[PDB]
């Protein structure tokens, strides 16, 4: 396990 | 052992603490695990 989650997507790219 | 290759849509990140992560730019998600095919 991690602490949290991943980084959100890059949603700028969309 | 080898890394398996990612499939399709899959991209390979590494964030601001050094951490690995997976990039699906067919869902716009994110997550720890590596995909498989």
């Amino acid at each position: 396990e991690h602490r949290g989650p991943p980084p959100e997507y890059p949603f700028k790219g969309m | 052992p080898h890394m398996p290759p990612l499939p399709p849509g899959w991209e390979e990140k590494v964030d601001n603490l050094g951490r690995t992560y997976y990039v699906n730019h067919n869902n716009r998600t994110t997550q720890w695990h590596r995909p498989s095919l």
